[PDB]
C-alpha cells in the first residue's frame, strides 16, 4: 500500500501569515484529497481532486500538487483554523490517508484562571479523597503546577491532562488530580497548588484548610 | 463562472420524458452566490465512472432571478441522474 | 440536511462478534456508493470496505477479509457491517461514511459526508461503571463576579463516556479534559464558569452517560456544608 508522508507533523504560525503543508506519496498518484477533524467530532471533507473546495470552505484555502508531491495553502490564517489536516488517496487499492498536520495558531501571552477544589462529601463518604486544580484559558501551552500539604512537597498521585487549543480565543487549558485516602487526607489541614507560568517569575496559588468551615 | 453550492438545490419539476426522446427537468436554488453554474452529471447503472448526460441545453446557469431549466438524453436501459446533491433514476427506451 | 447516524458500540471478547449499523436521511440512499473507515489509537485513519449501489459487489482491507462483512437494506436506509473472530488489534472509532464522485474514474472519488462515530472494544477485562462526584467551590465562598464549578467522573472500563452541561445549554465556559488510564481504570474530569449572580439561583447539573454499563447520571451541584 502507498505511504503518505506529511511535514510538518506541527505548524505554529502568527495570523495573518501565510503557510504551507505538504504530504508526498511513495509511488505516484493522480488526485489527493484533503480533510478537517476538531477534537471531538469526526473529520470533514475540506478539499477534493487536488484544488476544489468544499461547500462552505473559506476562500482562503487551496490545494495543488502532482505526480508524488501535493500540498494545501492557507493566505491568511485565522483563530478559527485550529484543528488537524489529512491528505488521502484513492487512486491505488487500498486507499491510505496520511498521518496529519496540527495547525496552531500564535496570540499574546496570557496568564491563567486557577481554581482548586476540596474532595466532595460523596466520596469522603466512599473512602477517597481527590483534590482537584483547574488552569484555565492560557498561552503558551507548557506550564507546571505544583502541591503543597500542610506546606511540604507532594509528588505522588498527580495526574494532569491538557485539552487542544481553542478555536475562539487560541488558548490552553489544563487539569491536574491529587489522589489520597480518606484517612491520609484527615491527618492534614492546608492543601496548596501553586502554578507557574513563563507570563511571571512568580505563581499563582491557591489553597484552602481542611476544617474551616 | 463559477460552480453553484450542490448543496442547496431543490426539486421543482421532476424530470419526465420531453416526448422526443429527451428528459427535461427544473431547479430551484438558495445560494447568493449568483449568477453560477450548475453541475450535472448521468452514469448508467453499471458503469459509475462514465458521465453520459448529453445536454441540450448547453451551460445550465442560475441567474440573479428564477430557476433553472435542464434537458439531456441518456442512453437505453437504468440510468441514474445527478444535479449536485439531487438525483434520480431514468430508465430509458 | 444530509445525515448519517451510527447505533451504539460496547465491549466484547476476543473471539466473539458484533453487529453496527447507519441510518440514513436527506437523499436518497440506494443512488450512492457507501464505505466504513476506522480510526485506531495512535495510528491514525484507516479504510475498512465499501459496497456498490445494490450490494452486488463488496470490496474489504485485505488483511480484513476473513473477519468482516458489509451489507445494505435500501428501503429501509440503513448500512451494517458485521464483525467475527475479532482481535485487540481491532479496537477503533469506526464511522460511516458516503462516497461521491459519479461520472469520473475512480481515482477522481472521494467522502464526501462522515458518520458521528461509534466505539468497539476488544478485551478480556470487565465492564466497570464509573463514580460521578460534583465539585462546588470552597466554603465560606470567595468574591468576584463569576464561580468555577466541576464534575469528576472516575474509574470506568471501557471508554467512552459522554459529559454535558445543563443538557447541553451551557456551552460557553466549558472544558472538558481528555480521560486518562490509570490502573486500567479511566478517569475525566470537567470545569464550567458562570456569573456569580447565575449559580445557586439556577441549578447547575452534570449529565453523564456510560453505555457499556447501562448507566446514566444527573448531578446537581450544591453548596458545601458541615457533615459529621
Ligand atoms: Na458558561
Amino acid at each position: 500500500q502507498i505511504v503518505l508522508t506529511q511535514s510538518p507533523a506541527i505548524l505554529s504560525a502568527s495570523p495573518g501569515e501565510k503557510v504551507t503543508m505538504t504530504c508526498r506519496a511513495s509511488s505516484s498518484v493522480s488526485y489527493m484529497h484533503w480533510y478537517q477533524q476538531k477534537p471531538g467530532s469526526s473529520p470533514k471533507s475540506w478539499i477534493y481532486a487536488t484544488s476544489n473546495l468544499a461547500s462552505g470552505v473559506p476562500t482562503r484555502f487551496s490545494g495543488s500538487g502532482s505526480g508524488t508531491s501535493y500540498s494545501l495553502t492557507i493566505s491568511r490564517v485565522e483563530a478559527e483554523d485550529a484543528a488537524t489536516y489529512y491528505c488521502q488517496q484513492r487512486s491505488s487499492n487500498p486507499r491510505t490517508f496520511g498521518g496529519g498536520t496540527k495547525l496552531e495558531i500564535k496570540r499574546a501571552d496570557a496568564a491563567p484562571t486557577v481554581s482548586i477544589f476540596p474532595p466532595s462529601s460523596e466520596q469522603l463518604t466512599s473512602g477517597g479523597a481527590s483534590v482537584v486544580c483547574f488552569l484555565n484559558n492560557f498561552y503558551p501551552k507548557d506550564i507546571n503546577v505544583k502541591w503543597k500539604i500542610d506546606g511540604s512537597e507532594r509528588q505522588n498521585g498527580v495526574l494532569n491532562s491538557w485539552t487542544d487549543q481553542d478555536s475562539k480565543d487560541s488558548t490552553y487549558s489544563m487539569s491536574s488530580t491529587l489522589t489520597l485516602t480518606k484517612d491520609e487526607y484527615e491527618r492534614h489541614n492546608s492543601y496548596t497548588c501553586e502554578a507557574t507560568h513563563k507570563t511571571s517569575t512568580s505563581p499563582i496559588v491557591k489553597s484552602f484548610n481542611r476544617n474551616e468551615c | 463562472y463559477s460552480m453553484c453550492d450542490k448543496t442547496k438545490f431543490k426539486w421543482k419539476r421532476v424530470p419526465v420524458d420531453s416526448g422526443h426522446d429527451t428528459v427535461v427537468m427544473e431547479v430551484s436554488y438558495t445560494g447568493s452566490d449568483k449568477p453560477c453554474r450548475i453541475p450535472v452529471r448521468a452514469v448508467a447503472h453499471g458503469v459509475p465512472t462514465i458521465n453520459v448526460a448529453m445536454l441540450i441545453t448547453p451551460n445550465p446557469t442560475i441567474e440573479t432571478s428564477g430557476g433553472g431549466f435542464i434537458e439531456m438524453q441518456l442512453p437505453p436501459g437504468d440510468n441514474i441522474i445527478y444535479v449536485g446533491d439531487l438525483s434520480q433514476q431514468w430508465f430509458q427506451k | 440536511e444530509v445525515k448519517l447516524v451510527e447505533s451504539e458500540g460496547g465491549l466484547v471478547q476476543p473471539g466473539s462478534s458484533m453487529k453496527v449499523s447507519c441510518t440514513a436521511s436527506g437523499f436518497t440512499f440506494s443512488h450512492y456508493y457507501m464505505a466504513w473507515v476506522r480510526q485506531v489509537p495512535e495510528k491514525g485513519l484507516e479504510w475498512v470496505a465499501n459496497i456498490n449501489y445494490d450490494g452486488t459487489s463488496t470490496y474489504y482491507l485485505d488483511s480484513l477479509k476473513s473477519r468482516f462483512i458489509i451489507s445494505r437494506d435500501n428501503a429501509n436506509n440503513i448500512l451494517y457491517l458485521q464483525m467475527s473472530s475479532l482481535k485487540s488489534e481491532d479496537t477503533a472509532i469506526y464511522y460511516c461514511a458516503r462516497e461521491e464522485g459519479y461520472g469520473n474514474p475512480y481515482p477522481y472519488w472521494y467522502f464526501d459526508v462522515w458518520g458521528t462515530g461509534t466505539t468497539v472494544t476488544v478485551s478480556s477485562a470487565k465492564t466497570t461503571a464509573p463514580s460521578v462526584y460534583p465539585l462546588a467551590p470552597v466554603c465560606g465562598g470567595t468574591t468576584g463576579s463569576s464561580v468555577t464549578l466541576g464534575c469528576l467522573v472516575k474509574g470506568y472500563f471501557p471508554e467512552p463516556v459522554t459529559l454535558t452541561w445543563n443538557s447541553g445549554s451551557l456551552s460557553s465556559g466549558v472544558h472538558t479534559f481528555p480521560a486518562l488510564l490509570q490502573s486500567g481504570l479511566y478517569t475525566l474530569s470537567s470545569s464550567v464558569t458562570v456569573t456569580s449572580n447565575t449559580w445557586p439561583s439556577q441549578t447547575i447539573t452534570c449529565n453523564v452517560a456510560h453505555p457499556a454499563s447501562s448507566t446514566k447520571v444527573d448531578k446537581k451541584i450544591e453548596p458545601r456544608v458541615p457533615i459529621t
